[PDB]
């Protein structure tokens, strides 16, 4: 069939999906990102994100983890800067017990100060594995740089908050986010009824609007860390469009007409704007790609270069020098309508999996509300036209930018030279 | 019966020692995870009660009368978070038989 | 230290991942 | 007597007060300090400056440390961005041996791998442990944060160098940065003959001038640490004038008329039109000051505070406020006297002290090759005059600033706020 | 720990100190 | 005699196991200094010999003939070092009486 919705009068959003899969998803949606923290509470959601399993009012640590090893079923978090998303999955006839779990962790929790004192080690321990990859640094110290008080707070704890978090912080940032207003409750492979009712028995006594997140303002400037990696990242951004405008669109639009990142394995973005120029900087390894992340009140746009130390500064002008050629017109419509069809393409690659159908639904849930087709997304796709393309450039090329740069960084430009 | 358990409390005489009643508890297994589970001052109450205890079993003494641990006093600080080590150890034993 | 258990560059936001299971990551 | 400053041919000075005094004191000074390094040797200095003790070409480790202590001299190796001075101090009996040490030192390391090898660990400490102030700190990342190449370069190792610094490069530093034309011996306690019979023996072998002095390029912007921290730590700073211009002078006096340090224990520094502007508005503890770090080719002036993390943001305006007050010609000619006076003692009471003594004649010596009577030095002061003042003033109100913030930084302002 | 450990506000340039003594430190 | 060298040396026999002379020297405390400063290259090619002669010597067997480390061919990589250590103990010894 297809998705169907309700919205609860407590402001829970339900939506289902019963396509008879053998294994069914359910997640939960929650807009507590770590954007909703101050510098009083920061890595809050991290801690919270990793104990998912601690001891609920229903069910212990034990009970919860020997429960959904025993039906063979997965229990995650996933989290962004805004959104936090619990997500169950097993074979449809312990999917019962699996809501039960779920809506316990997410409803009922207790945040016994042992567990969590046993807890921070692991923090300290998660936080490393993510940071290995470069990307992941790179990309957290951009948004500290680029935002003052909202969107800069770290996905991962900081160094000083470990071992200062306390179940007090834990218990007030669930009491202030963990409301039904902020919450919808998402299910492939179940009946929408059953959704409801566990959305009545969990879900329906938190109702408030909760605590609502202060406005994220842009910054500007640079923040640099030379560590001697053997290859140089950085990334420039500038202030971009939101969630829920057509200008978002415009800059899908764009960085599909830069380099979005290879297609091709081991591919060299063979048509991407940026790649391609990369070529009169340097003939060297390099990677340059575009970064967009948008949020619901701010959005970032920019470039991410991988190079040599060495070449590490003309790549990077090289870079700027493609994007500053888009906001002066220079560009084909087949080359938009080739970075449409690339757009399109992965969504429709996105959403063609089963979780990434269940954060779809949950992310456009409690962004608007109600459920797109992907069919009327195509439309509007198409709706952003060339001109729209070169605007978005323009506020990147001109608006204030951003810059995080790690590596040895002797011959990496700054913003002023950039 | 409360006189009598007075009267026993008064004989059992952990109390001159300035002891609490879960002072006294033996450290099995299940004890020791519930006084890691204390909160620090709680902790740090039980082991100076602890080592005065021994300090006066060392010389012979006890307290001064006034300074005795009073039955209503006492409190059962260990206990609520003891029930906890044995309902999980016990949940945990289920699992297993099961 | 030794990063517990010890290329392509980041495009999109980051999403840290951890659960019951034992995989646990970030994905742009 | 009075120092004699004679200039070998070498290029190097040679100075000396022989005040027949009980302990003489010897220094070699040389511009050696990370200003002089580079993007790819971060760090040589800091081993450099705790590595006086490895064998020399001339001495065993054993007898250089051992033969020191013996005869109670002492060998110190003191060392700032500008540059860096080697002392030696001791009985006029022993100052041949401790001749004999330091010149040794100065001109023959065999930097021998093995025991560079066994000081990194003694690196780390030293960073570590200069860094309890959080005042070195902030200063660190501010001369970081406001500057692009060569003062930038922090006067502690890095933490990725630590492991990384070899032998080589180390003798490469010397060879190189350490050369006899950027050198200077002058020595209290000695006869100005024998130093020119020790010198050119061994200084005026390295008869080049040396690897060129990267010129410092202003950069701008702000670097925060949340660290959780009971105060707020935040320093502001503006490029100024350099080593060698009346202008430099003004400012010293703008520092002295803003507040540079309580003259009374546990007084309020009443004075400190600073400490008066922040303690008319807030009544939590508090320490507002103005810095002032001037090199060869470039300067830093302006503002530093210590405060409650809450109040941080306002008395950091009211500072910046004072300052602005300066600059719009809001003073009196009392209070810029007082600031002269306060100014001229400070500088007699810094070399009225016979080790403050050595460094000021080697300082002189390294910048401008002349000795300056600390009398020349009083009237040269007093040229300075009010306008002069309020200039300088306003070269820091209008240059961009450059802002280190350490602690819980919630309601710690930005510099487009500030 | 900083080896051994030991609020003044700096307001003057830091100049690292060390050498043969055995006291090591650094001052505005 | 220093023909009479060659023949101690094939008798010693330390090069049919493959070891250079360097490598045999007991480790007393100041060869155990001396080797620890050894350049790693060396140090791992040291232990490599030598465990290779203890697998040697376990099997009873002695490496091709060829293969032996020739006298002339055996350098002294450790010596120089262990000369320094030497020193630097005497040095200490006196200032030490």
């Amino acid at each position: 069939q297809d998705l169907e919705f309700t919205k609860l009068p407590n402001g829970l959003v339900i939506a289902s999906l019963e396509n008879y899969a053998p294994l069914s998803r359910i997640g939960l949606f929650v807009k507590a990102g770590s954007r909703y923290e101050d510098s009083n509470n920061l890595g809050t959601s991290h801690l919270l994100r990793l104990a998912s399993s601690l001891t609920t009012k229903g069910a212990s640590s034990f009970k919860i983890t020997r429960g959904i090893e025993a039906v063979g079923g997965k229990l995650s978090v996933t989290a962004t800067r805004e959104n936090m998303a619990y997500t169950v999955e097993g074979i449809r006839s312990d999917i019962e017990i699996l809501m039960e779990f779920l809506l316990n962790v997410t409803t009922a929790p207790e945040f016994r100060r042992w567990e969590v004192a046993a807890l921070r080690s692991q923090l300290k321990i998660d936080k490393a594995v993510a940071f290995q990859n470069s990307q992941t640094r790179i990309i957290e110290n951009l948004h500290d740089v680029a935002y003052k008080n909202a969107l800069a707070n770290p996905l991962y704890c900081p160094d000083y908050r470990m071992g200062k978090i306390t179940s007090e912080e834990l218990h007030y940032f669930v009491q202030n986010h963990f409301t039904s207003a902020r919450m919808a409750l998402v299910g492939l492979g179940v009946s929408h009824s059953v959704l409801k009712q566990v959305a009545e028995q969990f879900l329906n006594m938190r109702g408030g609007l909760g605590l609502a997140g202060a406005k994220a303002k842009y910054r500007g400037g640079e923040i640099r860390e030379q560590n001697g990696d053997n290859l140089v990242h950085a990334a420039i951004v500038a202030e971009s469009a939101a969630i829920g405008n057509a200008e978002a669109n415009a800059f899908s639009v764009l960085q599909h007409l830069l380099g979005a990142g290879p297609h091709i394995k081991r591919g060299n973005n063979t048509t991407s704007l940026l790649s391609q120029s990369v070529a009169k900087g340097s003939h060297q390894p390099f990677d340059v790609s575009a970064f967009n992340a948008s949020y619901s009140d701010s959005g970032l746009f920019g470039i991410y270069t991988i190079s040599q130390a060495a070449a590490a500064g003309e790549v990077i002008n090289a870079a700027y020098n493609q994007v500053k050629a888009v906001a002066q017109g220079n560009l084909s419509s087949a080359d938009v309508q080739a970075a449409k069809n690339k757009l399109k393409a992965g969504y429709l690659m996105s959403v063609e999996t089963s979780e990434g159908f269940l954060s779809e639904i949950g992310s456009q849930a409690l962004a608007a509300g109600s459920y797109m087709p992907p069919s009327t997304v195509l439309q509007q796709i198409d709706s952003v036209a060339d001109a729209d393309v070169v605007k978005a450039a323009k506020k990147f090329v001109s608006g204030k930018k951003s810059m995080a740069a790690s590596g040895n960084l002797g011959h990496t430009p700054f913003l002023d030279e950039l | 019966l409360d006189g009598f358990r007075k009267w026993y409390y008064n004989a059992a005489g952990f109390n001159k020692l300035g002891l609490m009643r879960d002072d006294t508890l033996h450290e099995t297994e299940d004890v020791k995870e519930a006084i890691r589970r204390l909160p620090e001052d709680l902790y740090n109450d039980r082991m100076f009660r602890i080592k005065r205890a021994l300090d006066l079993t060392m010389r012979h003494q006890i307290l001064p009368k006034d300074q005795w641990t009073k039955y209503e006093e006492d409190k059962f600080y260990l206990e609520p978070y003891l029930k906890e080590v044995i309902r999980e150890r016990k949940e945990r034993e289920e699992w297993a038989k099961k | 230290p030794v990063l517990d258990v010890k290329g392509q560059a980041a495009a999109r936001p980051l999403v840290a991942t951890v659960g019951l299971n034992v995989p646990a990551s970030v994905r742009f």
